[PDB]
RNA sequence: GGCCUGCU
RNA sequence: AGUAGAAACAAGGCC
């Protein structure tokens, strides 16, 4: 109901009507990236400079109807002045902390299921067992190794169709996945995330990260396993070796 | 033939078919019979779908015209007449909502009663072959298929015909209308067989017009056209042309190697001129501290109250008077500014609660001291052209200045220990691995070594001052603000303590660019008389403000106590980089830990404890008139920390240029000392490159003097 | 006793303590005003290194151009751009012979990419010079403006959605009598043929800031949008070629560079017997970009693309053809001050052609006098050579050809050489039975380099015995030695947001521990200092302290409200549990089991009004410009929390005549959000097609209402309402 | 003897004149200014700073090149070499 | 005096 | 004045 209604409201005004009519689907990306905002050259300097202002961050308009304009002593939490090229409003950082102490609460039980990679890292490290540190010269030789320890033996494009069919089943188009490994992955990640309401985009991004294999060139000495490379900073050094066995093994 | 589609069919269908024509990118002028055939297919699709509605029952309600109501459901909903992306969108949506099977090709319609697809195709040939043809094109299909053909016959599997027969009479009447209208036209010489499935195209990227002429002007000197040059390139083969030109080329074009020996390198020449002055934003070696011995932590507390309490701890105030003038400004303004600061500090002391941040009055004194309303007003060139004085901004090499001995002593005392701990580090996760325990022990050793160091005190001073200045500039852009220089340490006894070096008055700070300058005036207490090294205080105005009595065995000194007052400035980039001075600790201690690890790779054991306690091994860390002096690892730590701190304090382009062009020569000298037969192509050029970076910066000149001393001691 | 750190090198070798010689703890040098002086100096220097060439006047642009190719051979060691066509063609032929099938294959993959590439690939770029407004703007904005102008002028082939079609339209625009542009102050202005040619062939010049390692500032250039597609295709070909060359090091990272350097040094020295001596030259090329003539790149590519479809050759040749006629905008201008009348003025650079020279100093006066003859419509012709490393990969190809030309099969002498080339820098290992052989080999290598327009910087180069050398701030001494002073500037708060900054800092510490041999205790100290700076920057202190800030009240109440305070994030004033073992774990997941369910739910709430995600590309990618290197992107692990807000934008557009761009931004974003709600996959996979917005949106409304009734919330009343509302918007679009 | 021996230098007031001789193919007179490099002055062709002031000549029987210096300036204050010991020329008031 | 902006 | 260094800041524009 609503969606077509703001569609009609947009088409009511002449300029947006023209934009909707003359613009083709292919140009979607271009106009979506059409912005006057330059990409910052020195982000640290301005982050250290903007945070000294009042209302340094930006938030959706809806914040004006969930968080009061001021806190107990009267420190303002949000302003009604919109951003430069968006309908979002500039708000103070307190509106963040306020949201974490009296804002609406939900059931975050499914975030562990979504962010599978990070929670698997935590579980692997929690059950790890350290050993003695041995001091001897390490011959670090540079090798190509896979960093992602949960890659399902799929490439970027190869798993992209799987990700769409898992999250966006209707926009798949011609592709119907042939490999049965992809079939089982789709089934599992479909039944697992059937009602998760985090965001389609973040779900797709994390599925891409988990399933897609990624490789990088690093100086290693021993190890060479996927689980042993994520902790390469902790097990191998310039003149010391720290024996380690992740919780998985 | 196109006249037929001009005449009969309605607009809607003809533009739908024209967009379907554009879909796959073939042109309509070459073969139009496909257009007519598929537009008739689309027409039968409509005429078969429309006029057919359903209500909550099955048994579709058929109405010649949809009456105004909510009961406008369509019996058959069309697939084609849409783009491939949307056709597959509808296919997938129907499959996911109806729980049916996904076909591999494009259907034409969907129906509810039987909950499935219809692929309508009316071909010229008779049905009973085209049907099974498209059937074997589609794999294991449950979608029912139904086709007509011009003779008027119908067929389908399951003997199934999904709706009214009068509609099918409609279809075949439409069909024979088409047929015996072409009869008047006469198209069957090709109508039965006009499409054979042609798909081919050649990509054409032709250079022509102006862009061709440009191609004719981007060739070697003796070529006339891109065609000729490409023909020559294709016909070109290697026939020893590099050798001919190498032989013909003059022999003066050479890269002769000049041997680099011990007697080759000469000392770097330093610029000559007036002595070098002080550039720091605060006093480093001549600072004085007024303290309260409070239990508050670094960030804990309120600045103004702490400053006032510290200043009340000192007795012996005198009416201030000029001792050493600025030599270029109006010292009475500095005097009046100091008295104004004192008066307003008392004014705060009187009232109820000390404000967290105070704003000062904009008197003419600080208007001059902070450089207010001095930027020339911006105008247009068309209005100022006849002014003779109008010229460019002064753009020339900076003034030349010779090195002085004060920077050496300042660095010397910047590496000395102190009676306080100037670093209170944060918390880290409790160490769980033995390597983490080793790291923590190493870190504790280095913290014990460097915390009691003037370099750490300078780091904290700079970080706090720049943080406060940046925050005040970003908050109080318009109005002058008072900020007391505060630094909190911990005594040997363990009691925490605060220290007040002085005050900073920040001025207008409407900083847009990263290079825009915010001006402030800094006042700092000290005991060092400025009458002994005046050239180091060229830009300072120094007053006499009191007398101090520090307990000494020579009765009690009752020394004078002066106020160094100056106008300084910074910028957003400078403030940001000065508030990250704590990475000097990193740089230094990373270097020391690299030393320790490299040495421990030799002996298979951690070597930190004996390095820091036994102090047997020592590194050359300075030269005395007797000779080169070596110090323990802790002294090396402090020296490197001081070097990094001074790099962060006296940073400038001269420093970067000299560092690079002297690292080159240092590598060459190291190669010489390693017996690697080093050689150079133009050493004089490298020397000139190094010597052009030394202009007026005390730090870079001191580094150059150190480099000359290292060369003198090396090469032996 | 006087302390002197440099004397430390008398006991510790120079490379083992080279980190001390990198003053990367202070503010790097920045430029303050115009870059016009540097642009003029660079143009004059590029034109006078090729003075002995031949002059011509382009019949299209009417600008003077200097062709030095096949010019007189140099007779001195000064820089020279007199490259010889036959010599370079022979070098490329030998490169092909030593690597058969390189050019044909690379051309095949490049042809595939060019004929399947899309227009949107041009949006994935940083600032570009929009000619519609004569100023630098984001790549997407400039592309959109150029497409709009083309469509308004009648060039609508780009509607095919293919980059090749966009380039076809671009070339067709060159043959138009009169184009039209829009300006706001809206006014429609007409550009004739020559003016549009110069506007499409021009470059925008700026001054490079944050450049560490030199006393003087330099100038850099940014091209337009008409020429970026050809550049993209040419660089794709060059990258595909260099990926097949082991002597190149430009298309790889740092660790790969080190590995290849070690391999080449071991190969050269190990194969050398006791009789052969080995020497390493640590060479830098003076005026690398100013001496590379685009015509020679045209020759190299036309030799590479031999026996290939003519359209491929044409599309790959268009780029150097435009660079050979490239123009450069002088810059911002010059600012004058009058102290007698106490005023300042800013004259644009376009007046340099006619403005009197009384206001300029001697140096600038002479520079303007020398560059004036080349001024055409406020921009200077820069035909002789490249401006700033636009063809990095082709230059690397030429250098690799030079390196391979001494494989001992072409030297025809006992001496031989090899090494590694990365544009403007190289390491050359030369072996020969005697010092005379080494001298002859280096002399011939230098001479051959001078025949290709490449000069070796004698002042910044030195030769020693193999085993010790330098390459791009990587010091090799019997094995590469860590520096850690190049990455020091990256140890602070990045400046993206709270969660992003935390993750980026911990990940940077981890990486520098893995690669740059950062010590354990040093890493712990870095973690402590980073946490301190992070808390002091975001006003998020431990909460149990009495540090009054603008955010210390809410943080303190959250602290007192929470029961398990160990689960609070550092952003919310909680303890830091990070350590050397936890540097690879996001903060949210490390504290997940310690958080209270109420705070956990409030933190990670999808409905939070702070989190905003635009595209799959910008989810967890942060662009950090590394010190002493080109802009780079990093993947940082982070959980989408309420702290993932995006900061405020500039907001200064409101005072400029270009104020309508914000309204267009808002309307485009509203339409894009509506489309995304209609097409959820719009962000992850960019939609493709040739239909218009409203068609897809209305038709999908039809179908989705239908099916969501066939099972879902919709009702007949609502379904029919949607159907007739779709009809209403249909008839509205009709009129 | 040695291989090269320059002679005839000295102190001269600006505008003054001097004749340098050298006892040693095409030969050239070079000068090295204090702090600066060894630069070509003339050969037997003249450098632009020299122009119509200095005149190089040679006696092929006596194996010697000569440099006649006229209208001398403080920029010619340098050690002059042929190609030795060199000969110091200093122009001053 | 009143109001706008701080990488456009 | 001061910052800074091959050109700039020492607020800008709009009424």
């Amino acid at each position: 109901m609503e969606r077509i209604k703001e569609l009609r409201d947009l088409m009511s005004q002449s300029r947006t009507r023209e934009i909707l009519t003359k613009t083709t689907v292919d140009h979607m990306a271009i106009i979506k990236k059409y912005t006057s905002g330059r990409q910052e050259k020195n982000p640290a300097l301005r982050m250290k400079w903007m945070m000294a202002m009042k209302y340094p961050i930006t938030a959706d308009k809806r914040i004006m109807e969930m968080i009061p304009e001021r806190n107990e002593q009267g420190q303002t939490l949000w302003s009604k002045t919109n951003d430069a090229g968006s309908d979002r409003v500039m708000v103070s950082p307190l509106a963040v902390t306020w949201w974490n102490r009296n804002g609406p609460t939900t059931s975050a039980v499914h975030y562990p299921k979504i962010y599978k990679t990070y929670f698997e890292k935590v579980e692997r490290l929690k059950h790890g067992t350290f050993g003695p540190v041995h001091f001897r010269n390490q011959v670090k030789i540079r090798r190509r190794v896979d960093i992602n320890p949960g890659h399902a033996d799929l490439s970027a494009k190869e798993a992209q169709d799987v990700i769409m069919e898992v999250v966006f089943p209707n926009e798949v188009g011609a592709r119907i996945l042939t490999s049965e490994s992809q079939l089982t992955i789709t089934k599992e990640k479909k039944e697992e995330l059937q009602d998760c309401k985090i965001s389609p985009l973040m779900v797709a991004y994390m599925l891409e990260r988990e399933l897609v294999r990624k490789t990088r060139f690093l100086p290693v000495a021993g190890g060479t396993s996927s689980v042993y490379i994520e902790v390469l900073h902790l097990t191998q050094g310039t003149c010391w070796e720290q024996m380690y066995t992740p919780g998985g093994e | 033939m196109e006249d037929f589609v001009r005449q009969c069919f309605n607009p809607m269908i003809v533009e739908l078919a024209e967009k379907a024509m554009k879909e796959y990118g073939e042109d309509l002028k070459i073969e139009t019979n496909k257009f007519a055939a598929i537009c008739t297919h689309l027409e039968v699709c409509f005429m078969y779908s429309d006029f057919h509605f359903i209500n909550e029952r099955g048994e579709s309600i058929i109405v010649e015209s949809g009456d105004p109501n909510a009961l406008l459901k369509h019996r058959f909903e069309i697939i084609e007449g849409r783009d491939r992306t949307m056709a597959w969108t509808v296919v997938n949506s129907i499959c996911n909502t109806t729980g049916a099977e996904k076909p591999k090709f494009l259907p034409d319609l969907y129906d509810y009663k039987e909950n499935r697809f219809i692929e309508i195709g009316v071909t010229r040939r008779e049905v009973h072959i085209y049907y099974l043809e498209k059937a074997n094109k589609i794999k294991s299909e449950k979608t029912h298929i139904h086709i007509f053909s011009f003779t008027g016959e119908e067929m389908a599997t399951k003997a199934d015909y999904t709706l009214d027969e009068e509609s099918r009479a409609r279809i075949k009447t439409r069909l024979f209308t088409i047929r015996q209208e072409m009869a008047s036209r006469g198209l069957w010489d090709s109508f039965r067989q006009s499409e054979r499935g042609e798909e081919t195209i050649e990509e054409r990227f032709e250079i022509t017009g102006t862009m061709r002429r440009l191609a004719d002007q981007s060739l070697p000197p003796n070529f006339s056209s891109l065609e000729n040059f490409r023909a020559y390139v294709d016909g070109f083969e290697p026939n020893g042309y590099i050798e001919g030109k190498l032989s013909q080329m003059s022999k003066e074009v050479n890269a002769r190697i000049e041997p680099f020996l011990k007697t080759t390198p000469r000392p770097l020449r330093l610029p000559d001129g007036p002595p070098c002055s002080q550039r720091s934003k605060f006093l480093l070696m001549d600072a004085l501290k007024l303290s309260i011995e409070d239990p508050s932590h670094e960030g804990e507390g309120i600045p103004l109250y702490d400053a006032i309490k510290c200043m009340r701890t000192f007795f012996g105030w005198k009416e201030p008077n000029v001792v050493k003038p600025h030599e270029k400004g109006i010292n009475p303004n500095y005097l009046l500014a100091w008295k104004q600061v004192l008066a307003e500090l008392q004014d705060i002391e009187n009232e109820e609660k000390i404000p967290k941040t105070k704003n000062m009055k904009k008197t003419s004194q600080l208007k001059w001291a902070l450089g207010e309303n001095m930027a020339p007003e911006k105008v247009d060139f068309d209005d100022c052209k006849d002014v003779s004085d109008l010229k460019q901004y002064d753009s020339d090499e900076p003034e030349l200045r010779s090195l002085a001995s004060w920077i050496q002593s300042e660095f010397n005392k910047a590496c000395e220990l102190t009676d306080s701990s100037w670093i209170e580090l944060d918390e880290i996760g409790e160490d769980v691995a033995p390597i983490e325990h080793i790291a923590s022990m190493r870190r504790n050793y280095f913290t014990a070594e460097v915390s009691h160091c003037r370099a750490t005190e300078y780091i904290m001073k700079g970080v706090y001052i720049n943080t406060a200045l940046l925050n005040a500039s970003c908050a109080a852009m318009d109005d002058f603000q008072l900020i007391p220089m505060i630094s909190k340490c911990r005594t040997k006894e363990g009691r925490r303590k605060t220290n007040l070096y002085g005050f900073i008055i920040k001025g207008r700070s409407h900083l847009r660019n990263d290079t825009d300058v915010v001006n402030f005036v800094s006042m700092e207490f000290s005991l060092t008389d400025p009458r002994l090294e005046p050239h180091k205080w060229e830009k300072y105005c120094v007053l006499e403000i009191g007398d101090m009595l520090l307990r000494s065995a020579i009765g009690q000194v009752s020394r004078p106590m002066f106020l160094y007052v100056r106008t300084n400035g910074t910028s957003k980039i400078k403030m940001k980089w000065g508030m990250e001075m704590r990475r000097c600790l990193l740089q230094s201690l990373q270097q020391i830990e690299s030393m320790i690890e490299a040495e421990s790779s030799v002996k298979e054991k951690d070597m930190t404890k004996e390095f820091f306690e036994n102090k047997s091994e020592t590194w050359p860390i300075g030269e005395s008139p007797k000779g080169v002096e070596e110090g323990s690892i802790g002294k090396v730590c402090r020296t490197l920390l001081a070097k990094s701190v001074f790099n962060s304090l006296y940073a400038s382009p001269q420093l970067e240029g000299f560092s690079a062009e002297s690292r080159k020569l240092l590598l060459i000298v190291q190669a010489l000392r390693d017996n690697l037969e080093p050689g150079t192509f133009d050493l004089g050029g490298l020397y000139e490159a190094i010597e052009e970076c030394l202009i007026n910066d005390p730090w870079v000149l001191l580094n150059a003097s150190w480099f000359n001393s290292f060369l003198t001691h090396a090469l032996r | 006793m006087d302390v002197n750190p440099t004397l430390l090198f008398l006991k510790v070798p120079a490379q083992n303590a080279i980190s001390t010689t990198f003053p990367y703890t202070g503010d790097p040098p920045y430029s303050h005003g115009t870059g016009t002086g540097y642009t003029m100096d660079t143009v004059n220097r590029t034109h006078q290194y090729s003075e002995k060439g031949r002059w011509t006047t382009n019949t299209e642009t009417g600008a003077p151009q200097l062709n030095p190719i096949d010019g007189p051979l140099p007779e001195d060691n000064e820089p020279s751009g007199y490259a010889q066509t036959d010599c370079v063609l022979e070098a490329m032929a030998f490169l092909e012979e030593s690597h058969p099938g390189i050019f044909e294959n690379s051309c095949l993959e490049t042809m595939e990419v060019v004929q399947q590439t899309r227009v949107d690939k041009l949006t994935q770029g940083r600032q570009t010079y929009d000619w519609t407004l004569n100023r630098n703007q984001p790549a997407a904005t400039a592309l959109a403006n150029t497409i709009e102008v083309f469509r308004s002028n009648g060039l609508t082939a780009n509607e095919s959605g293919r980059l090749i079609d966009f380039l076809k339209d671009v070339m067709e625009s060159m043959d138009k009598e009169e184009m039209e542009i829009t300006t706001h102050f809206k006014k429609k202005q007409r550009l004739n043929k020559r003016s549009y040619l110069i506007r499409a062939l021009t470059l925008n010049t700026m001054t490079k800031d944050a450049e560490r390692g030199k006393l003087k500032r330099r100038a850099i250039a940014t091209p337009g949008m008409q020429i970026r597609g050809f550049v993209y295709f040419v660089e794709t070909l060059a990258r595909s070629i260099c990926e097949k060359l082991e002597q190149s090091g430009l298309p790889v990272g740092g660790n790969e560079k080190k590995a290849k350097l070690a391999n080449v040094v071991r190969k050269m020295m190990t194969n050398s017997q006791d009789t052969e001596l080995s020497f390493t030259i640590t060479g830098d090329n003076t005026k690398w970009n100013e001496n590379q003539n685009p015509r020679m790149f045209l020759a190299m590519i036309t030799y590479i693309t031999r026996n290939q479809p003519e359209w491929f050759r044409n599309v790959l040749s268009i780029a150097p053809i435009m660079f050979s006629n490239k123009m450069a905008r002088l810059g911002k201008g010059y600012m004058f001050e009058s102290k007698s009348m106490k005023l300042r003025t800013q004259i644009p650079a376009e007046m340099l052609a006619s403005i009197d020279l009384k206001y300029f100093n001697d140096s600038t006066r002479k520079k303007i006098e020398k560059i004036r003859p080349l001024l055409i419509d406020g921009t200077a012709s820069l035909s002789p050579g490249m401006m700033m490393g636009m063809f990095n990969m082709l230059s690397t190809v030429l250098g690799v050809s030079i390196l391979n030309l001494g494989q001992k099969r072409y030297t025809k002498t006992t001496y031989w050489w090899d090494g590694l080339q990365s544009s403007d820098d190289f390491a050359l290992i030369v072996n020969a039975p005697n010092h005379e052989g080494i001298q002859a080999g280096v002399d011939r290598f230098y001479r051959t380099c001078k025949l290709l327009g490449i000069n070796m910087s004698k002042k910044k180069s030195y030769i020693n015995r193999t085993g010790t050398f330098e390459f791009t701030s990587f010091f090799y001494r019997y094995g590469f030695v860590a520096n850690f002073s190049m990455e020091l500037p990256s140890f602070g708060v990045s400046g993206i947001n709270e969660s992003a900054d935390m993750s980026i800092g911990v990940t940077v510490i981890k990486n520098n521990m893995i690669n740059n041999d950062l010590g354990p205790a040093t890493a712990q100290m870095a973690l402590q200092l980073f946490i301190k700076d992070y808390r002091y920057t975001y006003r998020c202190h431990r909460g149990d302290t009495q540090i009054q800030t603008r955010r210390s009240f809410e943080i303190k109440k959250l602290w007192e409200q929470t029961r398990s305070k160990a689960g609070l994030l550092v952003s919310d004033g909680g303890p830091n549990l990070y350590n050397i073992r936890n540097l690879h774990i996001p903060e949210v997941c490390l504290k997940w089991e310690l958080m209270d369910e109420d705070y956990q739910g409030r933190l990670c709430n999808p409905l939070n009004p702070f989190v905003s995600h635009k595209e799959i590309e910008s989810v967890n990618n942060a662009v950090m410009m590394p010190a002493h290197g080109p802009a780079k992107n990093m993947e940082y692990d982070a959980v989408a929390t309420t702290h993932s807000w995006i900061p405020k934008r500039n907001r200064s557009i409101l005072n400029t005549s270009q104020r309508g761009i914000l309204e267009d931004e808002q309307m485009y974003q509203k339409c894009c959000n509506l489309f995304e709600k209609f097409f959820p996959s719009s962000s992850y996979r960019r939609p493709v097609g040739i239909s218009s917005m409203v068609e897809a949106m209305v038709s999908r409304a039809r179908i989705d209402a239908r099916i969501d009734f066939e099972s879902g919330r919709i009702k007949k009343e609502e379904f029919a309402e949607i159907m007739k509302i779709c009809s209403t918007i249909e008839e509205l679009r009709r009129q | 003897q040695v291989q090269l021996q320059e002679s005839g230098g000295g102190l001269v007031q600006p505008r003054g004149s001097l004749r340098l001789s050298c006892a040693a193919y095409t030969m050239g007179w070079y000068r090295q200014a204090p702090l600066k490099e060894r630069e070509l002055v003339a050969t037997v062709n003249y450098a632009d700073p020299v122009k119509g002031r200095f005149t190089i000549s040679r006696d092929n029987n006596k194996n010697t090149e000569y440099l006649q210096m006229s209208s001398l300036q403080p920029e010619d204050t340098a050690v002059y070499y042929c190609y030795g010991q060199g000969t110091q020329v200093t122009v001053s008031s």
